[PDB]
């Protein structure tokens, strides 16, 4: 199985900058005796199937911009963008199909933009929800910047699993993420206590907790 | 040790004083190279107590056959105590060089046999065939027909294929493959090359150990029926096919014209490797797959295998 | 012009069958090979297998015991087959289909829009909605299937709303969180097609 591995699986890009991805295969994809590189490179948007950009390494597919062009050979390649507009934002996927057909894992664009600290909330499980017997505490973080960011719960007691989160797409005016939090405990473990907490460590370490 | 590193010196080419010569050729009426089909060349000789070590003779062998058939380097026995070792020379003929057994025995009488096999750039077409071998002043001639037969055909799809230059130390091989030498009209034509099925084969084929090119023929008169092949008498059309590894030990090619099909016969050249971990057998299929003008897609496919000879060669005397 | 599309359940059980269909038009099935292809959710994307214009097929290696190719050129019809199926099968599911000779191989140039199939056990159900109370919030909880969608105050609170993507619980239930930012001085209309259920929560 020749696996293809991509380098930056995320990458921040200012609209009009030169952005380039690397791709790399496990074992040479340019056979020797034609001397092609079995390689291609495919976009995809969100809900969408991807679209073929560029084969054998470096022909451009018809109907492509050519601000879009491919490089490399042997076991490293590179698709680069000469300027990135609105629509160039999506997924990239380089892939070999000289012994079968394998792809990489993709990279992300994401716009480029200021350090921005999330602004935390907490939220205790509603009256309502306690009849259910099962109880969802939720943290949320509001427009911030860059993506990583790590929230720990305290119930003073590090809480390894039970929880769950998931985050919005880049907000389209802002360039801005959000995230979501969802602790998930028991009625009997929740009424056991008192003091939960949400620390949320970022680049831009503050905890918001409530007491029962 | 090596075929292509010679090493001379001290002695001298004692052919003519052998005495009590026969030579003989072990064959049938017919030879059939392409079905492991050889030849045994035998030989008989006295030799004379004046002979020293490094004495000579030399075993004339005709340019219709070689010594190594399906390997790429020929080994000659030892006339065996080691009497005489051999070597082959620019013409192909065997040269021997006396041990030092001859500087203090007598009487000295030896046997040769060894496996000879119809050369594929000398005998490029089926016929009739005389050969000749000898040493000094005795030839034994035997005239056989050499019948390379046919390629195998079902439908419109036809195919043969030979292996040589089998080379079980560097771990290589070549096998040469004519597609659609029946001049038929195939289309959608795919080529699969493979291990032979539930045989042991120790062939590695895949993009490194396997280098394939593919020759169009516009003119099939052209082709040998030896399957000896030199590139420069065709068009190298490798770049416009697609080659690809699509399984385990598997190639694959696809013809790929504009209008989806072959008119002409196509020679397909593939050097690849041996397996150094093992035993080294090769067992191959080459399989084409194709419609004919119905769309009915069918498939011929030719199996490749080889058989390996030994001569020998002993000689007796007695103490002086 | 060539095209090609796939259908086929959204929801199948891990005791099941998966089988799916991938309808062509513009070229003819007898020549040229079509490829399956398919990508879980956020992840690449992964060949299974193909079949040729003759009717061969190859498979992807670490599948070919739990998949079937098969074909029909009457009809126009590609069919894929996946049996042992698990919550690694839920996927988008792909057809494919290469370029003209000129390409120079056998790869995905034409693809189909590609249909979701999700492995579950999960029968339908309603969500609960509860008011995440001041940020003010809503929480959808335990739902199937998707989707969700939310609504602030019919439709007027659109500036500062943010509709989170659900998540998966382990009990194979899904739940979603949306939030508004305000200053206070107000209700989430949530629906929900596949259960015939509605609700218009209040914040406090």
């Amino acid at each position: 199985d020749i696996v293809m591995t991509q380098s930056p699986d995320s990458l921040a890009v200012s609209l009009g900058e030169r952005v380039t991805m690397n791709c790399k295969s496990s074992q040479s994809v340019l056979y020797s005796s034609n001397q092609k590189n079995y390689l291609a490179w495919y976009q995809q948007k969100p809900g969408q199937s991807p679209k073929l950009l560029i084969y054998w390494a470096s022909t451009r597919e018809s109907g492509v911009p050519d601000r879009f062009s491919g490089s490399g050979s042997g076991t490293d390649f590179t698709l680069t963008i000469s300027s990135v507009q609105a629509e160039d934002l999506a997924v990239y996927y380089c892939h070999q199909y000289l012994s079968s057909y394998t792809f990489g894992g993709g990279t992300k664009l994401e716009i480029k933009r200021t350090v921005a600290a999330p602004s935390v909330f907490i939220f205790p499980p509603s009256d309502e929800q306690l009849k259910s017997g099962t109880a969802s505490v939720v943290c949320l973080l509001n427009n911030f910047y860059p993506r990583e960011a790590k929230v720990q719960w305290k119930v003073n007691a590090l809480q390894s699993g039970n929880s769950q989160e998931s985050v919005t797409e880049q907000d389209s005016k802002d360039s801005t993420y959000s995230l979501s939090s969802t602790l998930t405990l028991s009625k009997a473990d929740y009424e056991k206590h008192k003091v939960y907490a949400c620390e949320v460590t970022h680049q831009g370490p503050v905890t918001k907790s409530a007491n029962r | 040790g090596s075929h292509h590193h010679h090493h001379h010196g001290s002695g001298t080419d004692i052919t003519n004083q052998l005495t009590n010569v026969t030579v003989g050729i072990d064959s049938g009426t017919t030879v059939y190279p392409h079905q492991a089909g050889y030849v045994k060349l035998n030989y008989g000789f006295s030799v004379p107590n004046s002979a020293v070590k490094g004495d000579t003779f030399k075993i004339t062998v005709p340019k219709e056959l070689n010594l190594n058939g399906v390997t790429s380097t020929a080994k000659v026995p030892p006339i065996m105590q080691v009497l005489a070792n051999g070597v082959i020379d620019s013409d192909g003929n065997v040269i021997y060089t006396f041990t030092d057994y001859v500087n203090t025995k007598c009487d000295v009488k030896a046997t040769l046999t060894m496996p000879a096999y119809i050369d594929p750039e000398n005998v490029k077409k089926t016929g009739n065939v005389t050969l000749a071998t000898g040493i000094g002043s005795t030839t034994a001639n035997k005239t056989v027909l050499v019948d390379y037969e046919k390629y195998g055909k079902f439908y419109n799809l036809s195919i043969k294929g030979t292996i040589d230059q089998i080379d079980k130390t560097n771990n290589t091989y070549r096998q040469t493959i004519y597609v659609n030498p029946s001049g038929d009209n195939v289309i959608a034509p795919v080529l699969t090359g493979n291990l032979k099925p539930n045989t042991d084969s120790n062939a590695l084929i895949d993009q490194q150990n396997t280098s394939i090119k593919v020759y169009k023929v516009d003119n099939a008169a052209d082709l040998s029926e030896s399957y000896f092949v030199n590139p420069e008498n065709f068009e190298d059309v490798t770049n416009s096919v697609n080659i690809t590894f699509p399984n385990p030990n598997q190639y694959k090619v696809e013809f790929n014209t504009p209008d989806d099909q072959i008119t002409t016969p196509y020679i397909v050249v593939v050097n690849g490797h041996i397996d150094p971990n093992s035993k080294g057998d090769l067992a191959l299929r080459s399989t084409l797959y194709g419609y004919n003008s119905n769309i009915i897609w069918r498939s011929m496919s030719w199996d490749n295998e080889v058989a390996f000879n030994n001569g020998s060669g002993s000689g007796d005397g007695i103490d002086c | 012009q060539v095209q090609l599309k796939e259908s086929g359940p959204g929801l199948v059980k891990p005791s099941q069958t998966l089988s799916i269909t991938c309808t062509i038009s513009g070229f003819s099935l007898s020549r040229y090979s079509v490829h399956w292809v398919r990508q879980p959710p956020g992840k690449g994307l992964e060949w299974l297998g193909m079949i040729w214009g003759g009717g061969n097929t190859d498979y992807n290696s670490a599948l070919k015991s739990r998949l079937s190719i098969s074909k029909d050129n009457s009809k126009n019809q590609v069919f894929l087959k996946m049996n042992s199926l698990t919550a690694a099968d839920t996927a988008v599911y792909y057809c494919a289909r290469k370029g003209e000779f000129y390409y120079g191989y056998d790869g995905f140039v034409y693809w189909g829009q590609g249909t979701l199939v999700t492995v579950s056990s999960a029968s339908t159900k309603g969500p609960s909605v509860f008011p995440l109370a001041p940020a003010l919030g809503c929480l959808v909880k335990d739902y199937f299937p998707e989707p969700v969608t939310v609504s602030w105050n019919s439709g007027a609170l659109t500036s500062g709303v943010h509709t989170f993507p659900a998540v998966l619980q382990s009990s194979g239930l899904y739940s979603l969180s949306s939030v508004v930012t305000v200053p206070s001085s107000y209700i989430c209309n949530v629906n929900h097609k596949p259960s015939n259920t509605k609700v218009d929560k209040r914040a406090e």
